[PDB]
Order: C-alpha cells, then structure tokens, then sequence
C-alpha cells in the first residue's frame, strides 16, 4: 500500500501486507523481537469460591509451563499484539529458564484478540504460562513475558477474610506452597 | 558459584534452592511461622524457606508426627538406610554410608550436646540409640 503527492512527488510513502492471515508475530521497542504462534486465550473469574487449588498445581506442574509468579499489576503500554503489562513482583515458583530471583517489576505483554484475558492497573494477581523470548534490542530480553494462548490467569486477594470468603485465598496459599514445597 | 546446603547457585554468584528440592531433608517437628501451634517439617525445607525470608519455628523432638520419626519398611527407605537381602523391613546404615550431602545438626547423645551430620544422627535414629534432637542448627560445642 503505497502514495506519491502528484503536485510533490518526491513525497513517496509506502508500506507492506499481504491477504493471507499472519500468525508468526510479535513486536517490541527494539531492532530485533521474539515471535509468537498468534497467541491469545482467557482467564477465570476474580474471588472464585473453593476453586481447584489442586488443578493450579497440575498447571504449574506442566511441561510447558517455565513462568508462575505472584504480583501486583503496575502499568500497561500501546502496541495492541503486545500491549506490555508491567508488574511489581511479590512472589514466584517456576519463573524457569535463565531466570532469576524476584521483585523484577518486568513486562508480561497482552494483544487484542485475547479479551478474555483482560488485566487492572494496580490489581494483585496470580498467573502461569510458557518463559520469555531472552534476547531483544538490550543485553537480555529476560522475563518480558509473552502471556501466550493456555495461560493461567486470576485475581490475588488485596484482603481475605471480609470478601465472602477467605478460603478461596487460602486454597491458592495452599497450591502456592505445594508448588513451592513439592514442585513437579 | 557459592552454593549451599539450602542453596543452588548460579551466574557466577550464591542463590537459594526451592523447598522441594530440600524435600528429602530428615523430618522433624517444628511450629507455625506466626502461631504457637506445632506441626511436622524438614531441615533442608525450612532453612531454604529461611534463605527466601520465610518465618519458621522450632519444636521437640516428640513435638510433631514426622514421618522419619522411626525405622521405615523396604522399597520406601530414607538417606540413613536400605531394604536388607531377602526382606520386606528396612535395616539402618552405618556413617561411612553417607552418599547424601547431608545438612550439619544439634543432637544431645549420652547425656551431651554435640554436633554431627544429618546421615549420622538419621542412622542413630533408625538403629533405636538413645538421641534427642535440639536444633537443625549445629551445637556450640565446637568452638575455640
């Protein structure tokens, strides 16, 4: 797709596309990027009662899960296949490869077919999924999570006990120190 | 890169290993990271929780139901010991039997503190010696 002013027409622009459908995509602020397999998906409901702390485990435990953390929502980005979702890290127990420890603050990026999988700035939250892309545009890309499709997401309880009720957070204490305690 | 007993270092630098990979510790009783109430655990599963900043207590040696706690059967066998030829109980190892790493623990024996290695005190343990744990912890008792 492509123009000329024909009263300037040195002021040539284009760009490039084509009519197939695109799936080996995704986009960063540097000269080099990772890519995904079109990657979206959804997530469960904020303050389910006495939901499945077993089945986050089973999760956590799969061979294609490399991230889980616990952590605070901080801010969002404009790039709508990687709208960049940065955090304030409280916890983790499979952050996984050439990874390391916590209170990175790092990105987990989102895009526009997955809106299901919606997030809130300054919300706690508990999540799963596949590890980073590790190189960018700087030294690393590590942990710039890509929040790909078949990903774990929910709601962390601010306060417990008052919100109807505190065994929901419980049970994901329970699953958060099984993980922690017994692994996979 | 400077590793430990709780730890699993790396990128040329010292780091903390997970509970779980401490899980095959030597049970024991311990208490609540912010309650009185007692309950079982592990040494190598409490001190890497204490290297991630996890509050802990300490407790008894009869103060909790520790799996480790007696003699175990074959096919199930703790670091300390191995099924015996034609058995279905399990026999405890002598010291020199150590193949585990192991942690460094506080232990009364004859009526005295002293400090021994994790595989030691679980072999006393399994062979029905008189013993009483007092911390996962070493002693003082080698100081100079």
């Amino acid at each position: 797709f492509t123009v000329y002013e024909y009263h300037r027409p040195d002021k040539q622009c284009t760009m490039f596309y084509s009519t197939s459908n695109i799936k080996i995509q995704k986009v960063c602020e540097g000269a080099a990027c990772k890519c995904v397999e079109a990657d979206c998906g959804q997530m469960q409901e904020e303050l389910d009662l006495t939901i499945s702390a077993e089945t986050r485990k089973q999760t956590a435990c799969k061979p294609e899960i490399a991230y889980a953390y616990k952590v605070s929502i901080t801010s969002i980005t404009v790039e709508n296949v990687f709208v960049k979702y940065k955090a304030t890290l409280l916890d983790i127990y499979k952050t996984g490869e050439a990874v390391a420890e916590k209170d990175s603050e790092i990105t987990f990026i989102k895009k526009v077919t997955c809106t299901n999988a919606e997030l809130v700035k300054g919300r706690q939250y508990l999540i799963m999924g596949k590890e980073a892309l590790q190189i960018k545009y700087n030294f690393s890309f590590r942990y710039i999570y890509p929040l790909d499709s078949l990903t774990w997401i929910e709601y962390w309880p601010r306060d417990t006990t008052c919100s109807s009720c505190q065994a929901f957070l419980a049970n994901l204490d329970e699953f958060a120190e099984d993980i922690f305690l017994n692994g996979c | 890169p400077k590793c430990q007993r709780w730890e699993k270092l790396q990128n040329s630098r010292c780091v903390c290993k997970m509970p779980y990979e401490c899980g095959p510790s030597l049970d024991v009783c311990a208490q609540d990271e912010r309650s009185k109430r007692i309950l079982p655990l592990t040494v190598c599963k409490m001190h890497v929780l204490h290297c991630q900043g996890r509050n802990y207590t300490l407790t008894g040696r009869d103060s909790c139901t520790l799996p480790a706690s007696a003699e175990k059967a074959c096919g199930a066998c703790p670091l300390w010991g191995k099924c015996d030829a034609e058995s279905s109980k399990c026999v405890c190892r002598e010291a020199s039997e150590c193949e585990e790493e192991g942690f460094s623990i506080c232990v009364e024996v004859n009526g005295k503190e002293q400090t021994m290695s994790e595989c030691e005190a679980g072999a006393l343990r399994c062979r029905g010696q008189s013993i009483s744990v007092t911390s996962i912890r070493p002693c003082a008792a080698e100081t100079q």
